């Protein structure tokens, strides 16, 4: 995750932090040679 | 007649020196140990 969280108001107004940025969640498994399978 | 111990894992015998001849023969006959059969196998899945 690369992100910066700006303040968010979902309501004197309430603010909720959420993150905007680049996130990459990957779960590779390798064919016993070469090709890689990616759940991304 | 016949004995053995599996403390020692040894045939004991009661009887003839003919029983000693033939039952040293069977002392020797089933001493053999089976070669490993690969009873279990670890398989590397390529994809699934």
């Amino acid at each position: 995750i690369v992100a910066e969280e700006v303040p968010v108001i979902t309501g004197f107004q309430t603010v909720d932090r959420k993150e905007v940025g680049i996130k990459l969640k990957v779960v590779p498994q390798i064919n016993e040679g070469n090709s890689v399978q990616l759940n991304i | 007649k016949f004995v053995a111990d599996e403390r020692t894992n040894s045939i004991l015998i009661s009887g003839d020196p003919k029983v000693r001849e033939r039952l040293k023969r069977l002392i020797k006959q089933l001493d053999v140990e089976m070669a490993a059969k690969g009873n279990n196998r670890v398989v590397y899945l390529k994809y699934a």
